[PDB]
């Protein structure tokens, strides 16, 4: 009774603890934005091509790439004002036929032809050196990687230049997609298997881009928050066991606490802890439950959304090879509840730290801003979203936050961006 | 920093901006007041001093005080815009037109660098090359220092004519830091006698009234007279003189530093505008700001630079060598700093050597491969592995300069070979924000001078500005490392050189100038004791007293401790032989002067 409450209390965090977490996040953001200490900073704060600069570029400008069989579709997306000065987005495209030799040939000559099609259409539209945000959608026939191969193809030509940050990720793609429908959206967030965030930072604050005027989307890569030890007084023993047992010992610490990848693993370790203390399952678990990765993350989501009769809970634990009691299922649910709640409040602190930064940097006593969101654990997990929303609003005092989910049924990345852009054009 | 917007803090003016400060010498020959005691400074202090001298490059003038024209002056910026517009006309007609860059020593090597750079810029746009380079040597001077080939105004005018054969429009850019080189003087003279096809442009950092007014032996005019001729054409837009004052060098005379750096900054910025407009003041300031960014990034690694300096110093002390291995154009920049160690600091060519990826094919010199000319002309990585590598010891220091876009694999394996011979491996690594050094190289390398460069949204030209940033950054590091190391070795008296082989006219007049400032006697007596030391004879005859300076140079070229002996013999009254024995009995050349100083 009280024994299981003392075990699950290690995950609990007070409102004061969430405050230091978001302030320590802000410090790592500032450290990553500075050119001096960006090398050793845990949070890189990587600059992108998504920008609102006086050179004509706007948020929503995008070059979408889509390969399918032997067809290659380049899509030019440009946003701006019309005659009335009202917001407007345009869409253009062109089809290409991949040579049979290039399809069977090595990846080099594939991207060589790809880069050739890109250069050809950019010259035709006169935007070859505008450095537009890039995105790839692949679908080959049934018989650092993609950006690196495209860079090498452009280098082999040499008629234009591309950077390693040219290709946007799914987080940035979420921001742009939601921006097309709500232009107050200046923050992107994905809380799925992994966790990342992006926001519109003042150009003058970004020292990794030689520019002083305008704004630019900053891909934080904040999953590595705590890699330099500034999160050690927030990480429990279960978190350390998970880390050392992973494929990257010491990396992505923050992501391993709020991400869904090791959510089931954390619950499993806690369950085993209770079993060894004779608080669960009579003191013995099946050989299955004692194996790493046996307790899936989807299990956690289902148990948290189950009735009081524990229909699904009993069903899952039966599959794991354990006849659980009603009291056991209650203890397991609380364990699932404890881990997911910590993930929700810490992810809230991070986002609140970003929002508070923007508010302080834009000199507004009331920041009107929309946050685009996506991810399996945000969308599907029941109690997560509400606990998330409540905790930001509690920590973002001085901001009016609106949340909108990505358009379901359009996909991720470039596919999502292209679909929403085409919808706003028509 | 009030007039224009800057991104780097420059030192406040500035005693050298006063006409009363060493009026005998022109700006390029004056001693920098900031480094009055550079001879007694630890590694980190030397970095600070030289970082301040290079910062003086970006200083703007105060119009109300009426001093020298600086980099950020209305006239200087306007001149750059005018020359740029002339470059365009050359580029509009790639068939019959040609831009020619010419210089001596460092200026010559820089001319080659910028010529190939903008040739590759045009090649990227599928255009034909329009840039050619001319240097005193010629191409043998890319690996060896031929200072003697500077005093020939005839041979300069001929080579210029030989290159532009058949061309209808030629824009000539002669480079003299300087305004002293007869080679460049003869070329400008030849241009002004053929204004129908030649448009002369002089690049320097001394006022026209500070050029050498001494009659160039075996010729009709002095440099100042030829310059004043171009200045009359300048007011009529017929020719152009681009001479912003940049200030004295950290070690006086060493025009390979600020003079070289400013020349690279000045011309690249000028030419970049030409290709961009293919002209506003807004344009130049955008490009110049990136060079200021290059200065800030470079000296933010001052700790690492100081370590590399002391490391090279310890190597030289243990009779060791510094081997500079560079990738791409950074390899050529590595050579430019290695070649100037022989004449400046009286070093063997074996002491400091540079190599490039890969060979002369990357240098793109017009005379092709020169490897057959001797052992020192083998300058590729393959040549380094084949010949140099199996002989280096622990006391040697191997430096590597590359980017994060080079073959990281062939670099990784190269470290393994060098570690087999020596532990002293230093690495200068460039990177674009935000690409990061792999743990492979990071855990293999001891200490690394890493430089991160901000993203540039400057259209097609951004990529080249990036390259120029990396080249200039590497130069400053190599400039400071090499100069700082030999400073720690005791090759500098205060902030000027005392012991150097008089290999040309400028060095002869400089040796005279050194005698004038250490003693109180006139130029008459200084030339005497200098000649007394060169020919050894106490009482100069008449066959040598009426011999031209070019003859004295040919006689002083094979003499050691020329100037130091002449200094002591004048400082304290004694025979040249007595002065010569007093030096051999002293622990150092510097100590022989300080003891004779009082
Ligand atoms: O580098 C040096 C000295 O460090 C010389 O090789 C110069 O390159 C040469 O003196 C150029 O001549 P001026 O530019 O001074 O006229
Ligand atoms: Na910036």
């Amino acid at each position: 009774q009280n024994e299981v409450d003392q075990i699950l209390s290690e995950f609990h965090l007070q409102e004061e603890d969430l405050h230091v977490l978001m302030c320590r996040m802000q410090a790592e953001m500032e450290r990553g934005l500075h050119l001096e200490t960006n090398e050793e900073a845990s949070v890189k704060m990587l600059p992108t091509y998504v920008r609102s600069t006086p050179d004509g570029s706007e948020v929503g400008d995008f070059l979408a790439l889509d390969l399918g069989g032997t067809n290659f579709r380049v899509m030019l997306v440009k946003v701006g004002e019309d005659l009335e000065g009202q917001w407007k987005v345009e869409t253009k495209h062109k089809m290409y036929s991949i040579p049979v030799d290039a399809m069977t040939g090595t990846a080099e000559m594939l991207f060589d032809y790809i880069a050739e099609c890109i250069s050809d259409y950019l010259d035709q539209q006169n935007m070859k050196h505008k450095k537009l945000p890039l995105g790839f959608t692949f679908s080959f026939p049934v018989r650092n990687n993609v950006v690196g191969l495209l860079r090498d193809a452009i280098k082999r030509r040499g008629d234009f230049e591309m950077d390693v940050v040219a290709m946007v990720n799914d987080t940035v793609a979420t921001m742009i997609s939601c921006y097309y429908e709500d232009h107050h959206c200046e923050v992107g967030l994905i809380v799925g298997t992994g966790c990342n965030a992006c926001y519109m930072e003042e150009m003058s604050n970004v020292e990794l881009v030689e520019g002083e005027e305008g704004r630019m989307c900053v891909n934080t890569e904040w999953g590595a928050f705590g890699d330099t030890g500034e999160l050690e007084d927030f990480r429990l023993e279960y978190d350390r066991v998970v880390d050392e047992a992973s494929l990257n010992p010491g990396q992505q610490l923050y992501e391993k606490m709020i991400g869904g990848k090791y959510m089931g693993e954390l619950v499993r370790l806690v369950l085993i802890k209770m079993v060894n203390e004779n608080l669960l399952f009579g003191g013995e678990s099946s050989e299955k439950l004692k194996t790493r990765g046996a307790f899936e993350t989807q299990f956690v989501s289902q148990i948290e959304a189950d009735t009081s009769d524990f229909k699904q809970t009993l069903n899952i634990l039966r599959t794991l090879g354990v006849q659980a009691t009603i009291g056991d299922c209650h203890a397991v649910r609380l364990a699932c509840e404890s881990v997911s709640t910590r993930a929700a409040i810490m992810c809230s602190a991070g986002l609140a730290g970003i929002l508070n930064r923007m508010r302080q940097s834009r000199r507004e006593e009331l920041l009107r801003i929309t946050v685009g969101v996506d991810g399996s654990v945000y969308k599907l997990h029941p109690s997560f979203k509400d606990k998330f929303h409540a905790t930001v609003l509690k920590l973002t005092s001085g901001c009016e936050i609106t949340f909108i989910q990505s358009e379901e049924g359009s996909g991720r990345g470039a596919a999502l961006i292209s679909a929403v852009a085409y919808k706003m054009a028509v | 920093t009030r007039k224009y917007q800057h991104v780097i803090e420059t030192p406040d003016p500035g005693k050298w901006e006063l006409a009363g400060y060493e009026e005998s010498l022109p700006i390029s020959e004056k001693s920098n007041p900031m480094t009055r005691e550079l001879d007694k400074a630890d590694p980190s202090q030397l970095v600070q001093l030289l970082r301040d001298c290079d910062a003086e490059i970006f200083q703007e003038e105060d119009e109300n005080l009426i001093h020298y024209h600086r980099l950020y002056s209305e006239s200087v910026l306007k001149t750059m815009g005018d020359v740029a517009k002339r470059v365009q006309e050359v580029l509009k007609n790639p068939d019959d037109s040609l831009v020619v860059l010419s210089g001596c020593g460092t200026s010559g090597r820089l001319a080659l660098l910028l010529a190939n750079s903008f040739n590759g810029l045009l090649k990227g746009l599928h255009k034909t090359p329009c840039y050619c380079y001319i240097m005193s040597g010629g191409d043998r001077s890319i690996v060896t220092s031929q200072e003697s080939s500077e005093d020939n105004p005839q041979l300069g005018a001929q080579e210029l004519e030989k290159v532009c054969e058949g061309k209808k429009n030629v824009l000539f850019i002669g480079i003299s830091c300087g305004l002293s080189a007869p080679f460049i003087a003869g070329q400008l003279d030849f241009c002004m006698r053929h204004l129908d096809v030649y448009l002369p442009v002089l690049v320097g950092f001394n006022p026209v009234s500070m050029a050498r007014n001494e009659r160039i032996e075996g010729w009709h005019s002095s440099f100042r007279q030829v310059a004043e001729r171009l200045q009359t054409l300048h007011d009529s837009q017929k020719g152009f003189i681009l001479n912003p004052a940049v200030g004295p060098e950290g070690v006086s005379g060493s025009s390979r530093m600020k003079g070289g750096s400013a020349t690279k900054i000045l011309l690249e910025t000028l030419l970049l505008v030409a290709h961009k407009a293919e002209v506003t003041e807004k344009c130049l300031l955008e490009i110049l700001r990136t060079y200021e960014r290059a200065h800030k990034v470079t000296y933010s690694q001052s700790k690492k630079i100081a370590a590399l300096m002391k490391q090279t110093a310890t190597s030289l002390q243990k009779k060791g060598h510094l081997y500079i291995l560079g990738w791409g154009t950074l390899g050529l920049v590595g050579i430019m700093d290695a070649v100037e160690c022989v004449p400046t600091y009286q070093a063997d060519w074996r002491d400091v050597r540079g190599f490039i990826t890969g060979g002369y094919h990357s240098i793109e010199n017009k005379e092709g491969d020169l490897s057959s000319l001797g052992p020192q002309f083998s300058i590729s990585h393959e040549d380094f592995v084949k010949n140099v590598l199996p002989s280096v010891s622990e006391t040697d220091t191997v430096l590597l300069i590359f980017t994060l876009d080079d073959d990281l694999n062939q670099i990784e394996k190269l470290v393994a070979l060098v570690k087999e011979k020596t532990s002293n491996i230093q690495v200068i690594c460039h990177a674009t924000a935000g690409q990061y050094l792999p743990n492979s190289l990071k855990k293999t390398i001891p200490s690394i001078i890493g430089l991160t460069w901000p993203i540039l949204f400057l259209e097609y030209e951004g990529a080249f500005i990036q390259k120029f940033q990396r080249e200039l950054s590497t130069k400053w590091i190599l400039d400071t490392v090499t100069s700082g190391a030999y400073t720690l070795r005791g090759k500098i008296f205060r902030n000027f050189m005392v012991d150097f082989k008089i290999n040309n006219s400028k060095l002869f007049h400089r040796a005279t100038s050194v005698l004038q400032r250490l003693t109180g006697q006139s130029q008459q007596r200084c030339t005497e004791v200098l000649l007394q030391s060169i020919y050894g004879e106490q009482t100069l005859s008449e066959q040598i007293r009426n011999t031209t300076i070019a003859g004295h140079v040919e006689a002083a070229a094979s003499q050691d401790k020329v100037l130091p002996v002449a200094i002591v013999s004048l400082l304290r009254s004694c025979t040249i032989q007595d002065s010569r024995s007093r030096i051999n009995s002293s622990l150092s050349i510097r100590s022989a002067i300080e003891s004779s100083m009082n």
